[PDB]
């Protein structure tokens, strides 16, 4: 009518799409053990005890995963605290030389508990010995150091290696007292900003999302390393989902979200005992000394059948999108060996596992269901020692052995698939799944799909049939 | 009684109840908590973005108390003006607006105009005063 | 006249005729001047000791301005409410508390109820703002 | 009609019309932007001037938000006080101050007096809320 | 010989142009806080104080 007027009400819930700098927050019970954890450092503040998830009705709002902010930031705190970590302590300018390496001969128990009976680990280190330096720069010392041969590159002279960094960038030696145990990091906003969550149980990556609820900040998020299968996830809650940013663009990474853990055990069996050597003032360097007892290959056992059972349903649910053609997996066809093969971490130690056996199998129409025996399937795995983790940001490193018997039980709650391209000419209705690909950020992406940022606009303004007291 | 941001879908006539859970939580953060445990800690990366994050909660504080300030709507929480709509701004009815929408789609309309908004409000209390001090 | 905090001592009613020396000093400090004498001298060890300084003083200031703004109170040290009192809080009368007790003995004794008071005190002057839109 | 600073030189009456123009700009600024495109960029030369001159903009704004607090003018721009001008800080006529004197040269000629005027103007109105306590 | 500390670490050699004079320092507060001082003269390390300023 002709009776309104401006009111300003303070308060009202409004909100735009913003980006904001987002500080950790992580629990201090599982701290205070003296650790001195990578990532989620004593630096991180306490988390609230009792985190408040408010479910907000009536409101559908327009998520975008692929597009999400948060994932750089987690990629940048990541890196620079991998970096920052490795500051302080040892290099290892002295050490890389011309190396001399011959066949390792070994004591060692017989029978070695033949249970999986994978192999041995002769021919894969080599007792190489070489001259350094000791703590006054006039004296050198000769001396040996176990080395797997994926460390090791031999140059011209065949009787005569190097390291496989030396032309190429310095490392510094992982530092020895740290630790790389992934401790949950929740990501917490500055106070007048708020992450919405979307809580459709069957959601793919982006769209309009009609179940949003409102939070402070997010769940624990683990900084876990893995390249073809993603481990400590979350489950999903629906079903299988599988999220591309485009299924029709063969460049984009696929990665299959399970709602059904299969465990995978891993173990390296050997027994790696730890010298320290001097190569400077006050710097010592950490090599193996000698493998005594015990002698085989590390190795990862998946139950078969419950393997078998996932590969099952996640062909049921690629064959939505690829309606009339059969899903096929085959092994990875190329790369680095942080692409072909499993790559992930256990108190230390490196690990590249083969995971052939778990991903090439056909799958034409489900004719019949076939029955088998109970399986382990028992994949080979190797050990790196020179550890480039990110291509040409990250630094190099040396991690340390790590003396006693290693295992990890360990959840696989994805995979990371790439679908090989197509031709016109023939296509015989088959599609192939190579298990690895993407970068590091898809490891992120797989946690922080749910949650965006966005900024309160607390100041709203509509007409009302109020008049302020005009004073005389 | 809801909680923050839970009126959101509600309509400006009931979501406009509850502005108190929405305001209660515009600097109070867990960021003014010190850490787990007390080289040059005020320099690590998780110490720079809760440097970062104290700031920005204070600025996002003061960009709204800053306006409240000029209008004359200093602790108040619904400040009435004497400022009339001209409709062109939002020619919808009394019941179309407090009855047919939520306060999203409100501040999605006048978009364009709360530049020429906020200008009105603050020459209408600059002309309370000058009214008032040439005639006490 | 007393210095800062130079009644601290004194009873509750005898110790409020000098609200305004402790209030003129919180924001207002030594830290404000740059330096003796101005690489990067933004990082030094004082550098930084500093910097944090300035910030401590701001959020410090902001946080009972916050509750001033919401209770209705801003511009005014002693501010009146219309929240009455249920003497469970405390039931001491009126001879018990302004000439008896002290201003730091009074406050720990409600410190139980303060985190309630405070809510109570905001949603006092939510109720008065939504009787005056529908009364103008 | 007249920009940022552009009274500066006309006498006080006719430059008391344009307050809100060197109002509006006591927090708005360039700074608030992050940067070009998002090594350690934080702690870059220019991430660190940009970092202390986000705190020296808000602090600049609270130094005269502290002092309208107090004397009770919170919320206004023109506050009229109930302190009476004892003609001992200036002498000059009505009509000698607001019809050939420019606001930079009266702040000059009473600069020996404003850390005077400032604790007066704390005291009336200290006294105007006790007067209330014990009135209503 | 050897130097003594060519098995520790490695020394960073005192600078030349610095002083180690200690100048008095004052440690001061923000603004918010204060510093209350106890002017008991004859006061052991624990307790109370009873002309605090
Ligand atoms: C408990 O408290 C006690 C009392 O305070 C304390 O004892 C005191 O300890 C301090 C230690 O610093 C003593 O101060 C020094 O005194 C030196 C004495 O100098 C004599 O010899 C000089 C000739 O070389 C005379 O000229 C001099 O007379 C005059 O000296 C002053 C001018 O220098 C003048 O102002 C006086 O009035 C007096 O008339 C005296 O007879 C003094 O040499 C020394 O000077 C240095 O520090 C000064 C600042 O305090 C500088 O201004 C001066 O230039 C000197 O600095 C140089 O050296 C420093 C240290 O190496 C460097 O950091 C400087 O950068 C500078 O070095 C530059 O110049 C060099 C050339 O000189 C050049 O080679 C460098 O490369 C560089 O470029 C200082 O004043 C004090 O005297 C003691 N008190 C008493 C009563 O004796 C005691 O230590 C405390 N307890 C504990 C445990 O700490
Ligand atoms: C997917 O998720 C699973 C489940 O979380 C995860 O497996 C777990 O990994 C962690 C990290 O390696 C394992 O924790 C370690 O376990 C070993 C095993 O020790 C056994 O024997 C001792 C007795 O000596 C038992 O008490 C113990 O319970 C084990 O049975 C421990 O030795 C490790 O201790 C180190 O860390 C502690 C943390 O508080 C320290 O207190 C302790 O002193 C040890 O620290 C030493 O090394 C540090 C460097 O690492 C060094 O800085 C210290 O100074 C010190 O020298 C540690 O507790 C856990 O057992 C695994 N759980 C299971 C069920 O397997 C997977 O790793 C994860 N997947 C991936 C890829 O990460
Ligand atoms: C919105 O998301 C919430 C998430 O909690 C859903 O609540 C769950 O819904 C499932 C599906 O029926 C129930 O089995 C659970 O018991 C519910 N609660 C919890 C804590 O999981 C909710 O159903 C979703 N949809 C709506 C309309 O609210
Ligand atoms: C995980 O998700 C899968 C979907 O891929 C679920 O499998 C379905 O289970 C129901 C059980 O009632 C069957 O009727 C469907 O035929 C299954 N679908 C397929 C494609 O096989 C599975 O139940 C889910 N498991 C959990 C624990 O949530
Ligand atoms: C992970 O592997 C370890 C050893 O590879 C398992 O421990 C052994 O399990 C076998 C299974 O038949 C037993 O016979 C042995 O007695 C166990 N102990 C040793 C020392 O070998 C462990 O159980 C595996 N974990 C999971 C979850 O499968
Ligand atoms: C690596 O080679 C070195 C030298 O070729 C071995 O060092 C000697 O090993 C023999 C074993 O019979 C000892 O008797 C000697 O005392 C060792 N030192 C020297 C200076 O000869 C070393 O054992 C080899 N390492 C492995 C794992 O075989
Ligand atoms: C590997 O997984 C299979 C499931 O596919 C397990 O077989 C089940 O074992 C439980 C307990 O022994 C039985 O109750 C079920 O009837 C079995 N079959 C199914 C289909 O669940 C098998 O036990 C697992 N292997 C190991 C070593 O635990
Ligand atoms: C993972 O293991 C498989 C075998 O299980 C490897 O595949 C073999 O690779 C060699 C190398 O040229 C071929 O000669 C063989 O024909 C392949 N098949 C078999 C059955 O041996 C595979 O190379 C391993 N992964 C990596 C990265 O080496
Ligand atoms: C690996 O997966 C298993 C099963 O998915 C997890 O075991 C359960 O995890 C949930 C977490 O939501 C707990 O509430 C249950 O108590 C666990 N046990 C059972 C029997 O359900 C296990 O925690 C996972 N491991 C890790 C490291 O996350
Ligand atoms: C500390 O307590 C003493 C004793 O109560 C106070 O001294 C009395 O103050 C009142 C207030 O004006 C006077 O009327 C009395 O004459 C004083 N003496 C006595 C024996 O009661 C003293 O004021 C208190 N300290 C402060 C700072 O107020
Ligand atoms: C600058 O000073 C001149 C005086 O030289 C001002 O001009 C006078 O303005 C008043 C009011 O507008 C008029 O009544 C006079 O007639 C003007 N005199 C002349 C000689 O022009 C001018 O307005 C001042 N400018 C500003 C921005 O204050
Ligand atoms: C109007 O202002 C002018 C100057 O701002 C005043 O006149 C000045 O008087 C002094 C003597 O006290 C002379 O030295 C100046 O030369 C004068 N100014 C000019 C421009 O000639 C005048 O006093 C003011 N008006 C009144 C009524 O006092
Ligand atoms: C508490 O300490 C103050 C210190 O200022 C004492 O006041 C001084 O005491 C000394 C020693 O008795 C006298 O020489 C001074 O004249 C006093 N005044 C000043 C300004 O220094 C005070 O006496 C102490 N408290 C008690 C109860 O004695
Ligand atoms: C080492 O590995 C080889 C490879 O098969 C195997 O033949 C041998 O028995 C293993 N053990 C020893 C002591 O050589
Ligand atoms: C180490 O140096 C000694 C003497 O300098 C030499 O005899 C020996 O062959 C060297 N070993 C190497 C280069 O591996
Ligand atoms: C996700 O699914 C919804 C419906 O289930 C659909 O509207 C939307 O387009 C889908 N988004 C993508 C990226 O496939
Ligand atoms: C493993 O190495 C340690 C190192 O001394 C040794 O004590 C232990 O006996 C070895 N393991 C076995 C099974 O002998
Ligand atoms: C997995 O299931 C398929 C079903 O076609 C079967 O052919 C294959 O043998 C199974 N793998 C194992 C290890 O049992
Ligand atoms: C899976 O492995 C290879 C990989 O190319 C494939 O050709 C073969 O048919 C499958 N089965 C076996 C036993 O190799
Ligand atoms: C309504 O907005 C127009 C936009 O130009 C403006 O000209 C007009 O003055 C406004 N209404 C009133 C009553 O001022
Ligand atoms: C006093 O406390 C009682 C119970 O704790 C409560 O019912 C009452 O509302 C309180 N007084 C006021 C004014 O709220
Ligand atoms: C005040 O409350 C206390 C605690 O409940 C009680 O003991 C006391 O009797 C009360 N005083 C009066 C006057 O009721
Ligand atoms: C007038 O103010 C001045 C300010 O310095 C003061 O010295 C003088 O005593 C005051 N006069 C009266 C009567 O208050
Ligand atoms: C200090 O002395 C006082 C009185 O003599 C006594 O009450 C207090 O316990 C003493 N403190 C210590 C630590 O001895």
């Amino acid at each position: 009518a002709e009776n309104l007027w401006v009111t300003v009400y303070y308060g009202v819930p409004v909100w735009k799409d913003a980006d904001t700098t987002l500080f950790c927050a992580s629990d201090a019970k599982a701290h205070e053990t003296e650790a001195h954890n990578i990532w989620a450092t004593h630096a991180c503040v306490p988390t609230d005890p009792n985190p408040q998830e408010i479910y907000m009705e009536n409101v559908t709002e327009n998520f975008n995963m692929w597009k999400n902010n948060m994932v750089e930031q987690m990629q940048e705190d990541i890196i620079s605290l991998w970096d920052q970590s490795l500051k302080p302590c040892v290099k290892l300018t002295p050490l890389c030389v011309t190396l001399s390496c011959t066949n390792v001969t070994l004591t060692n128990v017989n029978y070695t508990n033949n249970f999986p009976n994978i192999g041995n680990i002769t021919d894969e280190v080599r007792n190489c010995s070489f001259n350094v330096t000791t703590e006054i720069r006039d004296k050198k010392q000769k001396v040996y150091a176990l080395f797997y041969k994926l460390d090791i590159v031999q140059m011209e002279n065949k009787n005569s290696y190097r390291l496989i960094n030396c032309n190429t960038s310095v490392c510094k030696q992982a530092c020895p007292k740290i630790s790389f145990d992934p401790i949950p990091i929740h990501y917490c906003t500055p106070a007048g900003y708020a992450i919405l969550k979307c809580n459709e149980k069957n959601f793919n990556g982006t769209g309009p999302c009609k179940n949003v609820s409102s939070v402070q900040c997010t769940h624990g998020i683990k900084p876990v390393v893995s390249t073809q299968l993603l481990l400590n996830g979350s489950l999903a809650e629906g079903e299988i989902i599988i999220r591309s940013e485009n299924l029709t663009n063969n460049a984009k990474t696929i990665i299959v979200h399970l709602n059904k853990s299969v465990e995978i055990n891993c173990t390296r069996p050997s027994n790696n005992t730890r010298t320290s050597v001097t190569i400077g003032p006050g710097q010592v360097f950490y090599r193996t000394g000698d493998i005594i007892g015990d002698i085989r290959k590390a190795y990862c056992e998946i139950n078969g059948t419950k393997w078998n059972e996932t590969l099952k349903q996640v062909v049921g649910k690629l064959k939505e999108h690829f309606p009339n053609k059969t899903i096929s997996f085959q092994p990875p066809s190329g790369g680095d060996l942080e692409i072909t093969m499993h790559h992930f971490n256990c108190r230390g130690e490196f690990f590249y596992c083969n995971t052939t056996q778990l991903f090439n199998s056909t799958w034409i129409n489900s004719t019949t269901i076939k029955e088998y025996n109970d399986t382990i399937i028992y994949l080979p795995c190797k050990i790196k020692q020179i550890i480039n983790m990110w291509q040409g940001v990250g630094q190099c490193m040396y991690a340390p052995p790590i003396r006693g018997k290693i295992n990890c039980v360990s959840n696989i709650t994805g995979i990371l698939l790439t679908r090989d391209g197509g031709d016109a000419n023939a296509t015989n209705d088959t599609e192939t799944f190579r298990p690895g690909g993407g970068n590091i950020k898809d490891n992120w992406r797989s946690e922080l799909y749910k949650y965006k940022v966005v900024q309160i606009e607390p100041l709203g303004i509509a007409p009302t049939k109020c008049k302020r007291r005009v004073v005389e | 009684i809801f909680g923050f941001l839970g009126a959101a879908g509600s309509t400006m006539g009931a979501a406009s109840n509850t502005l108190t859970v929405q305001a209660r939580q515009l600097l109070s953060g867990i960021v003014q908590q010190q850490s787990n445990l007390p080289h040059l800690l005020q320099l690590t990366v998780w110490g720079i973005k809760q440097l970062q994050a104290r700031v920005l909660a204070v600025e996002r504080y003061l960009e709204v108390q800053k306006f409240l300030g000029l209008w004359g709507c200093s602790g108040k929480i619904i400040c009435c003006t004497a400022v009339p709509w001209n409709s062109t701004w939002s020619n919808k009815s009394f019941e179309q607006i407090w009855n047919n929408m939520t306060w999203i789609e409100w501040e999605r309309e006048i978009s364009n105009y709360t530049s020429q908004i906020y200008d009105i409000l603050t020459e209408s209390q600059f002309q309370q005063d000058i009214n008032e001090v040439d005639l006490l």
